[PDB]
């Protein structure tokens, strides 16, 4: 039987959690540099 | 029937794309950060905040030749007085949040 | 009122919606559920695909009608 | 505002608010009331008749045919309440002060 | 090797276009791109010019997006004028004429894509009734 | 010649005053120790 | 396999590539052929401006197709 995705989805979810917050760190930094 | 294993092609193609992309952004926020560090340097004039002001764009704001500073910033703008007794307008404040500045 | 959704993974979901909600809005709500980007999403009603600018009510989707949700690779 | 390399006009602006007058315009935590000032109940009315009424009901004086006074001074020995009166008026009259 | 005789030929139309565009952006340093042909290793002709959209920094400008020029460089060939691009220009109002420490950098890649490239500069407020 | 005002703590930055030019935020050189620089004393400062 | 690119000077360039090649790998090959900094060069095809992480495969590209290369431009 096939259930493959679940565990890797959790991994992707942690990555999502990182990636989204990392974009915040990006945006503010660029909002400084552009000034 | 057991069907539509396409998820796996969905899955791994996501995993790689995300994993590298995050790392690349991690690098750039690193690099751009040191860029900021070099603007600060050390000698700084001291001055007093005279004002805190709030202005809105022109009625028409074409692209072409247009200045991304004298218009189209949503935040405040400021006026400062230097120790050398000059007055300058600042259409953007810089590295400090206006929410904690007072005349 | 709610629709039902059946995924290729066998997951069943029970989403409260307005029938006047656009399919693109429903896909945005699904992304809100699980981050799944709407471009990857495909919605089928009773073997009919749902147009992005379509509502639900346009074929009168109501009352726990089970849409099939299919995931596809996409890229311009 | 002038561009500092060529001095060509860029924008017009409103007038200054000199920071001393800003700090003068709204700095008062005091909150006393006319219940906290005893025994000069007539001078209070004597002052209120000048600052409060012609600010809000101006046609009466026009009918009688006069213009109200512009100002008054409070005087007397130390410690008789001269600043307390002004604190109370400031706390309990809606205006700019 | 390069020499001391190379000669640049410009048409009237490029002149009027550049003057008008530079004078309109009077407080700031506008931008544009120019096209023509290398008829030989001693002479270069510029035939026509078209403006470009920017977002302006206070000091200077950067070309906002290349899709615009990618469209233009084929949009007009339906009406002749098949020439390729040869250079670019910007205007200094009243400063004089020189390449800044970053204009040089921009020219670097133009030359790296084609070694014959040129840069042009104009002054729209000091030029009067002649001697542009 | 300048007159120091105060010293920001730990890794140090200083405030400088001169009687017609402006005030500044500055630091030291390698040849001066951070001990003998108490606030309220005239010091020597480079010109650039 | 092999692919083409052209640019506003009338120059054309030819790269040995594979469909698995990333866009950043393409940019690297372009610099290896011509030395241009990868951030000054920009790529366009199908009316779409490229991004680094995708690949020739997911860009749906086919044999000997011709990309457009264009340059960053600023004053200063
Ligand atoms: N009539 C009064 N009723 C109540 N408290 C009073 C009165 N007069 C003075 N005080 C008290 O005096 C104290 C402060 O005095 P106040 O600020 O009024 O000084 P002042 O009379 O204006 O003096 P000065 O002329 O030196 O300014 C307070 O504790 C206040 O309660
Ligand atoms: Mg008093």
């Amino acid at each position: 039987k096939l259930l493959e995705h679940k565990e890797i989805d959790g991994r992707l979810k942690e990555l999502r959690e990182q990636l989204k917050e990392l974009t915040k760190q990006y945006e503010k930094s660029e909002n400084d540099l552009k000034a | 029937t057991r069907l539509l294993d396409s998820e796996i092609k969905i899955m791994k193609s996501e995993v790689l794309r995300v994993t590298h992309e995050l790392q690349a952004m991690k690098d750039k926020i690193k690099e751009n950060s040191e860029k900021i560090k070099v603007n600060k340097t050390l000698p700084y004039l001291v001055s007093n905040v005279i004002e805190l002001l709030d202005v809105d764009p022109n009625d028409q704001e074409e692209d072409g030749a247009n200045i991304d500073l004298d218009s189209q910033r949503k935040g405040k703008c400021a006026v400062i007085k230097t120790s050398t007794r000059q007055t300058y307008f600042l259409p953007v404040i810089g590295l400090v949040d206006a929410e904690k500045l007072k005349p | 009122m709610q629709i039902f959704v059946k995924t290729l993974t066998g997951k069943t979901i029970t989403l409260e919606v307005e029938p006047s909600d656009t399919i693109e809005n429903v896909k945005a709500k699904i992304q809100d559920k699980e981050g799944i980007p709407p471009d990857q999403q495909r919605l089928i009603f009773a073997g009919k695909q749902l147009e992005d600018g379509r509502t639900l009510s346009d074929y009168n989707i109501q009352r726990e009608s089970t849409l099939h949700l299919v995931l596809r690779l996409r890229g311009g | 505002a002038l561009d500092m390399t060529t001095l060509t006009i860029m924008r017009y602006l409103p007038r200054e608010v000199d920071p001393l007058v800003y700090n003068m315009s709204h700095e008062d935590p005091g909150n006393v009331s006319y219940s906290e000032i005893g025994g000069l109940s007539e001078q209070i009315r004597e002052l209120r008749e000048v600052i409060e009424l012609p600010l809000t009901n101006p046609e009466l004086f026009q009918r009688v045919g006069i213009i109200p006074p512009k100002g008054c001074l409070l005087y007397g020995p130390p410690g008789t309440g001269k600043t307390l009166l002004a604190r109370a008026v400031a706390s309990q009259l809606d205006c700019n002060f | 090797a390069v020499d001391t005789a190379e000669q640049v030929y410009i048409s009237s139309l490029a002149l009027l276009k550049m003057l008008k565009h530079g004078r309109a952006g009077v407080p700031m340093e506008v931008m544009g791109l120019m096209l023509g042909e290398f008829v030989d290793d001693y002479t270069v002709r510029v035939i026509d010019v078209f403006a470009m959209p920017q977002s302006g920094t206070g000091v200077s400008v950067e070309a906002v997006d290349p899709v615009f020029q990618a469209k233009m460089l084929d949009m007009l060939k339906q009406t002749g004028r098949p020439e390729m691009v040869v250079g670019w220009y910007h205007s200094h109002p009243g400063f004089g004429c020189w390449l800044s420490g970053v204009d040089i950098n921009t020219q670097q890649s133009f030359e790296a894509l084609s070694e014959r490239a040129v840069a042009v500069v104009v002054d729209p407020i000091q030029s009067v009734k002649g001697k542009v | 010649c300048t007159k120091i005002i105060n010293a920001d703590s730990e890794d140090p930055k200083y405030i400088i005053n001169v009687k017609q030019f402006a005030k500044f935020v500055v630091d030291l050189s390698d040849q001066v120790a951070p001990t003998d620089i108490e606030e309220g004393m005239r010091v020597g400062v480079d010109r650039n």
